[PDB]
RNA sequence: CCAUGAUAAGGAUUAUAAAUUGAAAGUGUUAAUAUCAUAAUCAAAAUUUAUUAUUUAUAUUAAAUAUGUAUGUGUAGAUAAAAUAAGAA
């Protein structure tokens, strides 16, 4: 949510803290893990399109 | 991805350096100014800042006034009615040849700063305390005015014989 | 405040009549007429300005209508939209035009009818006239340059140039 | 006739906190609203600002739709009332007649005849005289019917 | 044009565009000439028919006046076409009202809300069962008031669902 | 209207100079000029008045047209007599000489020492004054790279102006020879002087209840769904709707079977079809174009080909296309677009059950068309019913099996003998047939590649509000609904006090309108415009950010570009 | 631009009124805009209760027309009229300068100021 | 204008620093088109509506022999990563290249992951004047 | 008007240069964009100070009455729920109606920069003291 | 008080000098008179402020009387003491006005600008939410909320 | 790319009445000297240029894409504008 209206209904569960690094004592991201190698989804395109 | 162990050009470049002074160029120190009030003369800070007056606060006054008058507080009247006549004393007449400094001509350039700094400073050095001219004081005898407490209206029982 | 608009159909009332809402439906057809069904009800704003017989300016029309986020791209504006064609655009299109009387004719047949020739623009004919007042007195300041180059390379049979002191 | 503000004062050097001048963008202008307008502070033209929030055009148009909301906001806090739609038998005399759109003909008077000359547009109705024909199905009135003070009547006013 | 694009090649487009900008056809009619007995003795514009008229054309009827203008094609004819097209279609809807009643456009009235003497019984509405009731509930708060200090209306005719 | 405020025609010439007291010079000499051809034309036109006015005979023509009314104001057909015509005719043509003789008068009062052509009593033509066209153009007057102070400080204001005098000429009957000499006055023009026509003239309209029939509202209603964007292109018809004016005549029919049919009278049936003493069955018979009962072209009930027993071809099952495409009477391409199914399991129909024939061959038939059955409102009587559909009470009365009392019903079954019905659907709706006919292809790739649904947001969408705005979408966003909400008495009754014998305050039969003057959808959730600043401020109403725009004003770019085609008066009003 | 329409009131009860509305609101109780207004039926040595005035703005329009601008052509508007009703009365009048006209307009707008009327860009030497 | 960098430096004058109405200046630079917003991510320099198709340059439009650079609008898909093919975009002084994919790219524009205005300055297209005054502006060290 | 001088040349091997220095500038804006990304739900979802003024009614009225009382006893859940971020918390305050108009009118609430720090804020040097190495917009602890 | 921000105060001659714009702008001077009644004050010096500012305005587009030549230099210094007499009075005012509205808001329960006294409650300049976290003169830390000058209940 | 022309900016003593507070002395593009070369916007782009009035603390990103940086005692030097429906002696 932006901003705007919603902001506050926010949560953490958005956050995909498992594809960074964090550091322990500042609460802050250090580094961020390769996104593309391990990638496995079954829909790189959407379902409904078969080429 | 995978954010590296050094970057090669990144933080190679020289840095922009923090800026020494503010206001106009950055350039301006950090001091005491003009705009400075000081709060060790008078009643009012001086030179004073400005003051808005609104109908609203008017009428929130009424309100308060209504409700001193009803309880019979007659203190806080008094303190006005002591203040009012302290300062509203007639200025007396300045003798010939007295005049307030203008600023000398030939000084600095017609369109410079020194001018309004002058008007600033000279009227920061005189301040309502330092007006001799109000007659302000135990001294002063006030023939518009009463004198304490016991001559105001609210006092009228020991007026009667 | 939020409530849902609602209609009583003619056949339920004690004592039948057209309502409102099914003139704005026949209306709909005969002028045809996009409902904007997301219309939100609360937004109605007579604007102001051009309105109010108050302010200096007044139109007596709604000369814009009040809506922050209205942008071209949006479909609702290309709807109703004034198109290009025959309008302003194409009148400059084409009267405005380097040289104004190709506007009113082909050059050539202008110039083929009045005199018996094609003329050169008068810029030409300077680079021209030059030519041929500085050719008589030095020489070889110059340069031999064409558009096809096979017709000085190899000149045909006769063709003898005359040489020149 | 209205004292309040409708226009965004113009662009100039930059107005501070002074008896008789308050900054362009402060709180108490427009009930606030210039909040949405406000860049704050020392601002880098170089590097930042936004630019919609200096622009004439702009800005002014935003305030048009503020003070549009405040006059509509007014006019729908002045109505006592709804739209019904009753059909033509029902009704009151005075709205047999042919009734044109707003803004179509001149405008006009109710019943000129009978001395009433006044817009039939803003006229109003009592949901108290329409009961019987508001309400056919309730039988006994929902609402207790008017009580009207006579004219005629000796009260304190008459000196009586 | 008798003056410049008269006579050469830009003449053609140039009329042309002139004829395209004034396509507009305005077609009048006034509402009296409406009204007048049809070849089947109906009067071919009633009173009904007419207020089903004006409120089907909104701000194409001014000064007891109906103007259509016809805008559609490029052409002056196409455009008398379009609009005689239009007022005969309007016409023939705006006629429904000689159908019946449930044709004639309802009145809008602006119907006051209820009046203040009629606000006033808004505070007797169930008289007794709220006296008789505000006992008990006094009973209520005369024993939750033994156990803590501030009574809300939440712990007597208040109920405020949990979960 | 007598005098100057009426006519039958009124020409108003526009004329544009550059300067002002050229175009005023202009006006007085065209003036002049029309002042004369003005003259001379409605002097003919009175002597031609004033012959008719002394005797002359009356048409058989004109007498029959005043004859033609089924039944005249006296609720009789009229006999009038050619005597009364001529009466007529004479009234009118003595308005007419009023009108000439005050035309002809005006014209004569403008002499040399006393000629006001601008008021319109002292002269025909008169003139009005158009406000002038006046455009400045502002820029700068300097060539500099280097300063753009310097360049504003050079500024120039320069203008150009366009200048009108407007002529006005109302005329009591239409000339052609008027309008020529009028055109004509274009060609000895003065110099730099150009002009515009406005003719405004009167010209019989005639509306047929033949081609635009006034008939009741279908016995379904049309949503605001029949209006979306491009509904316009897809949805509808452009009016008027195709009606048969041709017939055939069903195996037991006799003539008033057919005129029952087709709801007319008898003797009508017989005239538009004058030419034939009996009507056989299977024969093609013309509907009189005032019957009430008339069928539009292509009824919404598609034309349905069964398999079934066919020709001799088998006896059993129809196979190939072509065979269809005789039985149909179409070309075989069209049966293609129709079955997207049919054509895409294979062109012998292996398995294929049924065929759907072209829009074009459908039939129509009274009984799909027209509503077998009525709505009954609250005060009905079967009277008033009877009345509303032209029915006679006893014919009702049958089909509904002698009921007196309407009330216990909700619906009333419609004898086919009526005359006024209602039609099953709006007739000038577009069949969908038609709409899918023009998607063909689509529509087969759909069962190709097995399209259940396209997604169009994402799964979570409307857990985030903000986020996805499609361009249809409007800022004040409207709240979802809550149950007891709109009045003090139902919140009361279902929140604070729960014993409340008031459950809603009173409800008015009759349609509340609560956005007004705003027209709303019906039994869509919306909200009412707000009295309380807090609520205008506290939404989430955006503000102008981009560059702003009007559908219109977009073309002539900016406030400070005005473009204009033409220089007309700002003031010119469209005739 | 205002025009005085104005009358005679042989009740005694008089009136001035703007635009439709009563003049104590259009100028908005501000006295010292009123008074100027007021000032024709004092220099005529007139009662102003004898006098019906109604005022009709053919300029500009706006929301507001109080401030002294527009008090001093108000004044100058009931004055001319005023004459036109009593002759005599013209002579006082003129003697007061209220039936002077005078000319002064806003500096015409124009691009080369910064705030478009009066200020010069800046200037800085080489 | 004072150096020529392009062609047109010899057709146009500068004209001081001068004001254009808002939102039109003739040359469009975007020095802002990378300008990092946490919240406001998918919102800024994007489709003004999540609901909107690709624009056409992320399709292949006609037979193309091949291209250079696709367009700095043309949005970075989860197959810009994955296929492992040359992705240029035409910047200064050269070409960008997407070499070192990632998923943080995807749905936004490379007008929005190529930074316009580099803090790296050569000293080599720079006048001993201007790098003078760069020296001013206390960006290269001197 | 001078003729233009021309511009110098490139320079050599500045391409890769300026190749790599935009790519590590975006394998770098990686890090910054989702550090801040943290940080603005981070922040979404922590409490903060109290939005409205206590300088001025119906706010600066002791805690045991009036405005607290109907925010104790009715609104207490709600306000917890969206951790007291000034938009939410405005309309709540509109939502509850007991209040009504006064809301916008009356009430005065701090200003936009201050009503944001975090729970517990006692120095107002607590503005300026949140990390400046996140994108935001001001919108971080 | 609505206008809480920090402020740029300008010397009384200058303020003074605004004339019939601001300082004698008749609105203005009217709330003020109104302020004093209320108070059950007369207001003198407002009174001689009017009375020499009305008469200010009413000369303000006629030329000043003829100055003739004078070594002795009297009609200068006269004309001279005169002006400063009427500077004089209206300091008076002015400090009158700034005087009694500090200590009418300070029984009206009212913050004023930043920086400003309040003489029985603020003695040094009271701050809250100023741009600058630090008192201004002060040079100390400003504590959050905002100050609170008055105690609890309305 | 050598290849003449021509219009800017720039307040210093003809005044008040029925009246203008903007000037000629020349600021890229314009007509007779020719003898290195195709450099021109139809989108989405690279800061060094004397010659430019930006929003400063109640509420703050929705339609062409629209600016992330500088809180620091209204604070150095030096500079800018105005006597025109305004209010200066
Ligand atoms: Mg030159």
């Amino acid at each position: 949510n932006r901003p705007e209206v919603a902001m506050h209904r926010n949560t953490v569960g958005l956050l995909p803290a498992h594809m960074w690094e964090t550091d322990k004592k500042t609460g802050k991201v250090k580094s961020v893990k390769d996104s593309v190698r391990d990638y496995q989804t079954k829909t790189p395109y959407p379902k409904w399109v078969q080429l | 991805t995978a954010t590296p162990e050094r970057f090669s050009v990144l933080g190679t470049t020289h840095p922009k350096p923090k800026r020494t002074g503010f206001g106009r160029n950055n350039k301006m120190r950090s001091k005491p100014s003009d705009n400075v009030a000081w709060y060790d003369k008078g009643p009012v800070e001086w030179l004073p800042r400005p003051v808005r007056l609104t109908y609203d606060h008017l009428d929130q006054l009424q309100q308060w006034t209504m409700r001193a008058t009803l309880d019979g507080r007659t203190e806080e009247f008094n303190r006005i009615r002591d203040l009012h006549r302290e300062w509203s004393q007639h200025p007396l007449m300045p003798v010939l040849g007295d005049v307030e400094p203008k600023f000398p001509l030939n000084l600095f350039k017609q369109n410079h700063r020194a001018k309004k700094r002058f008007l600033v400073r000279w009227h920061k050095a005189n301040t309502p305390a330092n007006w001799l001219w109000m007659p302000r004081g135990p001294t002063v005898v006030t023939p518009l005015h009463r004198t304490n407490p016991t001559q105001y209206p609210e006092n009228w029982k020991q007026m009667v014989q | 405040g939020v409530h849902r608009v609602g209609y009583t159909h003619p056949s339920t009332l004690p004592v039948p009549c057209a309502q409102r809402w099914d003139l704005r439906l026949a209306r709909a057809r005969i002028f045809q007429e996009y409902i904007e069904e997301k219309a939100p009800g609360a937004w109605q704003l007579e604007d102001e300005r051009s309105m109010s017989p108050e302010f200096k300016t007044f139109t007596g029309y709604p000369m814009r209508d009040m809506r922050p986020g209205y942008g071209q791209n949006l479909p609702d504006y290309i709807m109703k939209k004034r198109l290009p064609n025959n309008t302003h655009y194409e009148l400059f299109a084409r009267r405005d035009i380097p040289n104004e009387d190709n506007a009113m004719y082909g050059k050539y047949l202008y110039d083929m009818t009045v005199h018996g020739t094609s003329l050169p623009s008068t810029y030409r004919m300077h680079k021209d006239i030059n030519k041929a007042q500085r050719n008589d007195r030095k020489l070889s300041g110059n340069r031999f340059k064409v558009l096809c180059s096979s017709g000085a390379k190899n000149p045909p049979s006769g063709w003898e140039p005359i040489p020149d002191a | 006739v209205s004292t309040g503000e409708f226009d965004h004062p113009p662009f100039q050097f930059r107005q501070r906190h002074t008896f008789n001048t308050t900054p362009l963008h402060d709180a108490n202008r427009f009930g606030g609203r210039t909040a949405y307008l406000r860049e704050i502070g020392p601002v880098n033209i170089k590097k930042q600002g936004r630019r919609f929030k200096k622009d004439p055009r702009t800005v002014q148009f935003n305030v048009d739709v503020w003070c549009a909301q405040q006059t509509l906001r007014k006019r729908w806090k002045q109505r006592d009332w709804e739209v019904i739609e009753i059909p033509f038998r029902l009704v009151p005399r005075e709205q047999q007649r042919v009734i044109p759109e707003l803004y179509t003909d001149i405008p006009q008077m109710t019943d000129p005849a009978r001395n009433d000359f006044s817009n039939i547009r803003n006229k109003v109705y009592d949901r108290e005289e329409l009961q019987g024909v508001l309400f056919p199905a309730a039988g006994a009135m929902l609402y207790p019917p008017l009580q009207r003070v006579d004219k005629q009547a000796m009260t304190l006013d008459k000196y009586l | 044009d008798n003056l410049q694009y008269k006579r050469y090649d830009w003449q053609g487009w140039y009329q042309r565009m002139l004829d395209v900008h004034n396509r507009n056809v305005s077609l009048r009619c006034r509402i009296c000439d409406l009204q007048r007995l049809d070849g089947n003795g109906v009067q071919f514009v009633d009173m009904q028919t007419e207020r089903r008229l004006r409120i089907l054309a909104q701000h194409r009827v001014g000064m007891g006046v109906l103007k259509l203008d016809a805008d559609k094609y490029e052409d002056q004819a196409d455009n008398v076409t379009f609009g005689t097209t239009k007022l005969s279609e309007l016409l023939a809807d705006a006629r429904k009202a000689q159908l019946g009643e449930e044709y004639w456009p309802s009145v809008e009235l602006k119907v006051r809300k209820p009046s203040g003497q009629s606000k006033a019984h808004y505070s007797l509405i169930d008289n007794e069962r709220i006296e008789k009731r505000s006992r008990e509930l006094y009973e209520k708060y005369r024993d939750a008031k033994k156990r803590s200090l501030f009574v809300t209306p939440m712990e007597t005719w208040l109920e405020v669902k949990g979960m | 209207e007598d005098g100057i405020r009426g006519s039958e025609v009124t020409y108003k010439i526009v004329l544009e100079g550059f300067w002002d007291h050229h175009v005023m010079k202009l006006a007085e000499d065209v003036c002049m000029f029309l002042k004369d051809v003005g003259r001379q034309i409605v002097e003919e036109k009175l002597v031609a008045v004033r012959r008719l006015l002394q005797g002359g005979a009356v048409d058989p023509e004109l007498l029959a047209a005043f004859n033609c009314a089924r039944a005249g104001p006296f609720g009789g057909l009229d006999e009038y007599d050619k005597e009364e015509v001529a009466n007529f005719l004479r009234s009118d043509l003595r308005r007419l000489e009023e009108q000439c003789l005050s035309v002809i008068n005006r014209c004569n009062v403008p002499v040399p020492g006393a000629t006001n052509i601008y008021d319109p009593h002292t002269s025909w033509p008169h003139v009005e004054k158009l406000e002038p066209w006046v455009r400045m153009a502002e820029f700068w007057t300097s060539s500099s790279d280097t300063s753009f102070t310097e360049l504003e400080m050079s500024t120039a204001h320069y203008e150009f102006r366009k200048f009108f005098r407007v002529i006005i000429c109302k005329l009591p009957f239409q000339s052609t020879e008027f309008e020529k000499r009028m055109y004509d006055i274009r060609h000895w023009l003065h110099r730099q002087t150009s002009c515009e026509f406005h003719t405004i003239y009167r010209r019989n309209v005639i509306h047929d209840s033949a081609v635009f029939p006034t008939e009741h509202d279908p016995a379904t209603p049309t949503t605001h769904e029949h209006h979306r964007m491009f509904s316009f292109a897809l949805d509808w018809q452009s009016a008027p709707v195709n009606r048969l004016s041709t017939d055939t005549v069903h195996e037991g029919e006799s003539w008033d079977a057919v005129a029952q049919r087709l709801g007319c009278s008898v003797g009508e049936l017989k005239d538009a079809n004058a030419e034939r003493e009996t009507i056989e069955a299977g024969v093609v018979i013309n509907v009189p174009v005032t019957a009430t009962r008339r069928l539009t072209s292509f009824g919404a009930t598609p034309l349905v080909l069964p398999l079934k027993t066919t020709s001799a071809k088998d006896g059993e099952r129809i196979r190939t296309w072509e065979e269809a495409a005789a039985i149909l009477d179409c070309t075989v391409e069209e049966l293609q677009q129709c079955n997207g199914h049919a054509a895409l399991t294979y062109q012998k129909k292996e398995s294929e059950t049924e065929l759907v024939a072209p829009l074009s061959c459908w039939t129509s038939t009274s009984e799909s068309e027209f509503s077998p059955v009525e709505r009954v409102h609250a005060n009905d009587t079967l009277v008033a019913i009877a009345r509303r559909l032209q029915c006679s009470e006893e014919a009702l009365r049958a089909v509904n099996d002698g009921i007196t009392d309407v009330s216990g019903l909700d619906f009333v079954r419609v004898p086919p003998e009526a005359r006024r019905p209602r039609r099953l659907v709006e007739p000038q709706l577009r069949p969908q047939a038609a709409t899918d006919a023009l998607l063909a292809r689509t529509i087969a790739e759909e069962e190709t590649f097995k399209l259940k649904s396209i997604p169009h947001l994402p799964q979570n969408a409307e857990r985030f509000p903000h986020e996805y705005h499609t361009p249809t979408s409007r800022f004040p966003p409207t709240p979802s609904e809550t149950p007891a909400t709109q009045d003090w008495m139902a919140y009361t009754a279902k929140y604070l006090d729960k014993q409340f014998t008031i459950s809603a305050e009173p409800a008015p039969v009759y349609n509340v309108n609560k956005l007004w003057p705003m027209q709303q959808i019906p039994g869509k959730v919306d909200q009412t415009p707000f009295e309380e600043d807090q609520t205008w401020l506290l939404h989430s109403i955006p503000v102008q950010q981009l560059e702003m725009h009007h559908h219109e004003k977009d073309l002539q770019d900016l406030p400070f570009i005005n473009h204009e085609q033409f220089p007309r008066s700002l003031e010119w009003n469209a005739p | 631009h205002f025009t005085a329409l104005l009358r005679e009131n042989r009740d005694h009860n008089g009136i001035i009124t703007v635009m439709g509305k009563p003049l104590s609101l259009v100028l908005d109780n501000k006295a010292w805009l009123m008074e100027m207004v007021l000032m024709p039926f004092d220099e005529a040595n007139l009662d102003y209760r004898d006098f019906d005035a109604h005022i009709v703005s053919e300029g500009h329009a706006m929301p507001s027309i109080a401030n002294e601008i527009a008090a001093f052509a108000l004044r100058m508007a009931v004055a001319n009229a005023l004459v036109k009703l009593i002759p005599l009365t013209r002579i006082p009048l003129k003697k007061s300068g209220l039936l002077s006209v005078d000319r002064r307009r806003e500096r015409g707008q124009f691009p080369g100021y910064l705030d478009g009327k009066k200020v010069k860009r800046r200037f800085a030497k080489r | 204008l004072k150096i020529a960098k392009s062609a047109f430096g010899f057709y146009l004058a500068r004209r001081g620093q001068r004001k254009y109405p808002f939102l039109r200046r003739p040359h469009i630079k975007n020095t802002h088109s990378m300008n990092p917003s946490a919240p406001y991510f998918w919102s800024f320099m994007t489709a003004k509506s999540q609901m909107a198709f690709l624009p056409e340059e992320n399709y292949i439009t006609g037979d193309w022999t091949g291209k250079f650079f696709v367009s700095k609008r043309q949005v970075y898909t989860l197959q810009h990563a994955t296929s492992g093919a040359k992705v240029r975009v035409k910047s200064f002084p050269s070409i960008f290249e997407f070499n070192s994919p990632s998923r943080w790219n995807i749905g936004k524009e490379m007008n929005t992951l190529t930074k316009p205005r580099m803090d790296l300055i050569d000293e080599q297209m720079l006048t001993k004047k201007q790098r003078l005054d760069y020296v001013r502006a206390g960006l290269l060290p001197k | 008007w001078a003729k233009p001088k021309k511009r110098p040349k490139v320079g050599q091997g500045f391409h890769e240069k300026a190749q790599k220095w935009r790519e590590e500038y975006l394998l770098d804006r990686h890090r910054a964009l989702a550090d801040s990304l943290r940080a603005y739900v981070e922040f979404s979802t922590s409490k903060r100070v109290e939005p409205w003024d206590a300088r001025f009614k119906p706010f600066d009225r002791i805690e045991k009455d009036g405005v607290y009382v109907l925010m104790r006893y009715m609104m207490e859940e709600k306000l917890q729920l969206c951790n007291y971020h000034h938009r939410p918390v405005k309309r709540l305050f509109c939502n509850i109606g007991l209040m009504g108009p006064q809301i916008t009118t009356k009430a005065r609430w701090k200003p936009y920069r201050f009503a944001t720090n975090p729970a517990g804020t006692s120095k107002a040097e607590r503005m300026y003291q949140r990390d400046k190495t996140v994108y935001t917009h001001g919108h971080n602890d | 008080n609505t206008f809480l921000t920090s402020s740029v105060a300008t010397p009384p001659i200058s303020v003074i000098r605004t004339g019939p714009k601001w300082w004698a702008d008749p609105e203005r001077m009217v709330r003020q008179k109104l302020m004093y009644f209320t108070l059950g004050v007369d207001q003198l010096p407002l009174r001689r402020t009017a009375v020499i500012q009305r008469d200010l305005q009413r000369f303000h587009m006629c030329k000043p009387p003829p100055r003739v030549g004078d070594s002795t230099g009297y009609k200068r210094s006269r004309a001279a003491q005169l002006n400063t007499w009427y500077r004089r009075i209206q300091y008076q005012e002015y400090h009158m006005q700034h005087l009694f509205t500090r200590h009418v808001w300070g029984l009206l329960r009212v913050y004023p600008g930043n920086t400003t006294k309040i003489q029985g409650k603020a003695d040094d300049g009271y701050v809250g939410y100023d741009s600058v976290p630090f008192h201004r003169y002060n040079r100390a830390p400003l504590p959050f909320p905002a100050r609170e000058l008055y105690e609890r209940r309305k």
